[PDB]
RNA sequence: GUAAAUAUAGUUUAAAAACAUCAGAUUGUGAAUCUGACAACAGAGGCUUACCCCCUUAUUUACCGAGAAAGCCAUGCAUGGCUUUC
């Protein structure tokens, strides 16, 4: 009956899918009717199209590397460098070796920086899988970085629907990353003093990175907006608030004021390792502001 | 071509006395509204309902309190860009609506249509209108919803095979929507086979019982008639405009009972409790917490004893009541009003400064000296709005009152809705209030300054009814303008002015000659009424048939209105060492070429007159959007500043304790403060932009 | 507050690709790869196969009341001031 309604909407002609899994339709089901169904199904008609697109285009391109690499052999040319190497390469091994040293190092002397994931009861699990893929980039970001930052993941219920996915996200990972996850809250870990709650609705305007302040910024990830969610945190703690210079230095246009989770850590990297405002907001989308204020 | 979707009712007043009777219909098509009434317009913007679409607008009786507010909503309509609009009523309305002309200003690229009673429909294929006339005259509308029969039948079509995904099939659409049988699949199909049961459309009757005259003719109505019992198309509800009284009638109660459970007859009438206006209730309740007396609870209607149950159920009207009508007929009762004064309370208090600042006014007040002279509390000030221009949720049009004594009071700036602040503030005691008024005064000839002097007098008869006093033509001090078509609308559409008596504000001039002996009579009359000695009226230099008044009493306090004018030194020479100063202040400091340009003075010049003026203090007045919430603060100001605000209650004695009152004001305003820090930043770019 | 437009959740141009992101691979120097993860054009609501709209927030821009007719005064047929009418 279940799936015979979805084949009669099938028949109809709408976007759908085939050959889904059972959690997918326990999903669908999730949802309350008609419109949300539909986008759901529209999703994951297109997730398949673009699956099925990149196996043809990977067996496309493995098929010209197979004969390319037929020809290739047909030059049988030689004296190659003439065997006369430093390395091996192995450089994705030491790069990784080289970023696991500096996590060890921005673990036992970086500046601290929270991502508080208190949010999980304001977020639909679209927008949580979307937080977590914005977590991910952040603190891939941060590795790569010359000076990282000591990352913490407070308010991080083990339990919790967020968790759940960051750890189906990273796998054996998880335990490895060079960060602090716990479940208390940024009040408990740090004074009260040196907590600065970034948020895009403080009345107060960020002027200059400090770097014997400890900045917070939420895993809240609000396509439904929600505004003045993580400045009412920030209240109930007391805390004092920042916000990004935008109105300053960009002629805004038309877009969100509220960044990403990656924008907002590359923006931060760039302030702690002494770069100026302009350098700063170079990661803020182009498509939202105009120029850099003159 | 098409069909109507979802369709929605709304009850935009409650029906009460005061911005009564007005109901909202609106589908994706288009929306229409009916009664629009007097102050419609305000409720309208504060509940965020859409304006645009609003094409046709309905009524039921000529009456001011469902008409008196057309002015407002054309205004509007205008700004917006809306081409055209028409209006269904009695034919005298095309003479009415000459009569707005009068006041209307510049009216451009607008349409005013008008639906006649004679005309035979509407249709437009969206939601039909019928017109029933009534005679001891009264009209009432009853609407039928489109037909949608647009419908197709589910897998059996598959089962048909039904050559999809072509377009040959789309025409064969119409086939079975027509209805038109064809042979498909070795079936003769008809088309009712694949057509959901076709419904023809909801219908709702609307009408206005003043009384057992109107009573009687409702019943001998062969289209009423056509709809009670098995009625063609069935009507889905039925909402009736009436008292109590009238809904209480054995005529009344067994033509209900005709239709049977079918309806649901909801009913509205002035027993409906509700509040009309959220933000006004909540920064009322939050001014109270400073200073009793000063803002004072806004008293709101409460009925006693619900209505007798009767046979037929009474679905009483609210504010913000719902009823969608499709695909689901319901009421979606979900957006309604609810008063939570605790919540409003608690709200304010949390807010920084507020409560400290609130407890540090208390502890200077009481530490502070009684005051001295024993200033008596007559006479009173109440200024009900100090909106000056198209009122907003916050304030509202420009309109004040003066109790001389408990038995003589004033009013100035009759403007649109003022009988509704009258009855927000004042309960059941308006019928007190209303008699106790002796004169109206007029300030420069401008409809937002006299748009609502109409319906207080008919409420005035009212009220003269509850105390059974003999009909006393109130007076009115204004040009010869406000005359000539008041007498037009009172020939044309509602008599009104044998209850009014009208003297030119020439004749009150300083040094002014008397036209005729009668007028000098009235005048008279009108000091001896209020025990005033001395009504001066000066002429200001803003725009043609322009007046400010100054009041001195035999007690001697002189009391100085100005309304729109700039500064002019006969007014400061009028108003000499005057007690006390109400000016207008519409813009701030620093756009003095717009306010030439607009002939309105601002804060600056404001101070420069009071100082210019020698009065012992000095009140503003007439304030714009701009100022939202909070008038501008500075030391600077002299002590004698006075910002004034929704239904504010001042006396002499409050002279020496208005200053005192600045903090607390910026600390309830923390949000609004930021707001008006944003938009001198803005104003700085701006000028600094324009500079470079 | 009211009308317009606009809204790409990693980025950009288009109307789907490129650059990116996470996990694993001790890679013989094309790893310039291979195996996987992610893939939602602001948020929610229908309705005819497909035909779009209605609404809520967010960003940017501009923001509410005097036509004619007749009689008189002054200036060089036109203008200014006033009086009665709609
Ligand atoms: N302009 C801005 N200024 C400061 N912090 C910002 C910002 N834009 C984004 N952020 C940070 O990025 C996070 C994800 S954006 C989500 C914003 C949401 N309205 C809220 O209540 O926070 C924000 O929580 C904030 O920590
Ligand atoms: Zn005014």
């Amino acid at each position: 009956a279940t799936r015979e309604f979805i084949e009669m909407w099938r028949l109809l002609g709408r976007e759908v899918p085939e050959h889904i899994t059972e959690e997918e339709l326990k999903t669908l089901m999730e949802c309350v009717s008609n419109t949300a169904k539909k986008k759901y199904l529209k999703y994951l008609y297109t997730k398949e199209k673009v699956k099925k697109a990149r196996q043809i285009k990977k067996e496309m391109k493995a098929a010209a590397r197979e004969e390319a690499k037929n020809i290739k052999l047909l030059e049988t040319t030689e004296e190659d460098k003439q065997k006369n190497f430093l390395f091996l390469r192995l450089w994705d091994r030491n790069m990784d070796i080289a970023m696991g040293w500096k996590g060890a190092q921005a673990m036992q002397f970086g500046q601290p920086l929270v991502f508080d994931m208190a949010y999980e009861n304001y977020m639909k699990r679209k927008e949580l899988q979307n937080t977590v893929s914005q977590l991910l980039e952040s603190e891939g970001w941060n590795r790569r970085n010359v000076d990282p930052f000591h990352i913490y993941f407070c308010n991080l219920k083990i339990d919790g629907a967020l968790h759940r996915e960051l750890v189906k996200r990273y796998q054996e990972k998880w335990d490895k990353l060079l960060l602090t996850s716990t479940e208390k809250s940024h009040v408990d870990l740090f004074p009260k003093d040196s907590i600065i709650y970034l948020t895009a609705d403080s009345p107060n305007v960020m002027t200059t990175f400090r770097h014997d302040k400890v900045y917070v910024i939420g895993s809240f990830v609000d396509k439904s907006m929600q505004p003045g969610t993580s400045l009412a945190k920030a209240k109930r703690l007391n805390l004092a608030t920042e916000c990004l210079p935008l109105d300053k230095y960009l002629q805004w246009e038309i877009g969100n004021k509220n960044l990403t989770l990656d924008q907002m850590i590359r923006i931060l990297l760039c302030l702690k390792n002494n770069g100026n405002w302009q350098e700063a907001l170079q990661f803020v989308p182009k498509r939202k502001h105009t120029g850099f204020l003159e | 071509s098409g069909g109507p979707n979802t369709v929605y009712l709304q009850v935009v007043a409650a029906g009460s006395r005061d911005s009564g009777a007005a109901l909202y219909v609106f589908s994706e098509f288009n929306r229409y509204l009916f009664n629009c009434g007097e102050g419609v317009q305000r409720l309208m913007q504060e509940h965020k309902l859409k304006v645009a679409r609003l094409d046709n607008i309905f009524l039921t009786r000529m009456h001011w309190s469902n008409v008196g507010g057309l002015s407002g909503m054309i205004l509007t309509l205008k700004e917006t860009g809306l081409p055209k609009c028409v209006l269904s009523g009695p034919p005298q309305l095309e003479k009415y609506l000459e009569a707005i002309k009068i006041f209307s200003g510049p009216l451009k690229g607008i349409e005013l249509a008008v639906r006649p009673h004679s005309a035979p429909e509407y249709e437009d294929e969206t939601m039909t209108v019928y017109q029933i006339p009534i005679h001891s005259l009264v009209v009432a509308f009853i609407c039928k919803l489109h037909l949608k029969r647009g419908n197709f039948l589910v897998l059996k079509a598959k089962e048909m095979g039904l050559p999809v995904g072509t377009a040959a099939i789309a025409p064969i659409i119409a086939a079975v929507k027509d209805g038109k049988s064809i042979t498909h699949e070795g079936r003769e199909i008809l088309a009712e086979e694949l057509c959901t049961p076709p419904d023809p459309g909801a219908a709702f009757v609307v009408v206005e019982c003043p009384d057992e005259s109107f009573i009687q003719p409702i019943c001998e109505n062969a289209t009423f008639q056509r709809y009670q019992g098995k009625a063609d198309a069935p009507v889905a509800l039925v909402v009736h405009m009436a008292p109590a009284s009238v809904l209480v009638d054995s005529r009344y109660q067994q033509w209900m009972e005709r239709f049977g459970p079918d309806t649901q007859h909801l009913v509205l009438n002035e027993n409906c409790a509700s509040v009309h206006n959220l933000r006004s209730h909540k920064i009322q309740t939050q001014l109270n917490l400073i200073h009793p007396d000063i803002f004072p609870l806004l008293t709101s209607f409460r009925c006693k004893k619900e209505g007798p149950t009767l046979s037929v159920p009474m679905v009483q009207g609210e504010c913000l009541l719902k009823y969608q009508l499709r695909p689901r007929r319901e009421w979606q009762r979900d957006a309604i009003i609810t008063c939570n004064p605790e919540e409003f309370i608690v709200e304010a208090l949390q807010l920084p400064n507020f409560q400290q600042s609130v407890q540090e006014y208390r502890r200077s007040a009481q530490d502070g000296p009684a005051p001295a002279e024993k200033r008596s509390q007559y006479p009173e000030i109440i200024f009900l709005g100090t909106g000056s221009a198209i009122p907003m949720k916050i304030r509202n049009v420009s309109a004040t009152l003066v109790n001389i004594s408990p038995d003589t009071s004033l009013l100035l700036d009759c403007g649109e809705g003022t009988f509704g602040q009258l009855c927000r503030h004042y309960g059941d005691q308006v019928d007190r209030v209303l008699g106790t008024l002796a004169a109206v005064f007029v300030s420069h000839l401008a409809a937002d300054h006299h748009t609502g002097l109409p319906s207080i007098l008919l409420q005035r008869e009212r009220a003269l009814a509850s105390l059974g006093k003999p009909l006393h033509p109130l007076l009115v001090v204004a040009p010869n303008q406000l005359k000539a078509w008041l007498q037009q609308y009172h020939n044309q559409c509602q008599e009104v002015l044998h209850h009014i008596s009208m003297i030119p504000a020439k004749c009150l001039q300083e040094g002014a000659e008397i036209s005729s002996p009668a007028v000098e009579r009235l005048i008279s009359s009108l000091l001896r009424t209020c025990d005033l000695e001395e009504f001066q009226t000066c002429l200001v230099r803003h725009c043609k048939h322009a007046f400010g008044c100054a009041l001195v009493h035999t007690s001697g306090w002189k009391v100085v209105y100005s309304g729109d004018t700039m500064p002019c030194e006969a007014l400061v020479r009028m108003g000499k060492d005057a007690t006390l100063l109400i000016h207008e202040a519409t813009l701030e400091d620093g756009l003095e070429e717009e306010a030439v340009e607009k002939t309105h003075s601002t804060t600056s010049q404001a101070i420069s007159v009071g100082m210019r003026m020698n009065a012992e203090f000095i009140m503003l007045n007439h304030f714009s959007q701009r100022y939202a919430k909070v008038p501008l603060f500075s030391p600077n100001f002299s002590e004698k500043v006075g910002v004034a605000f929704d239904h504010m209650k001042v006396c002499f004695g409050d002279f020496p304790t208005m200053p005192k009152l600045i903090p607390p004001l910026k600390a309830l305003f923390a949000g609004d403060i930021e707001e008006m820090e944003e938009r001198r930043e803005k104003r700085e770019l701006r000028q600094v932009r324009a500079a470079l």
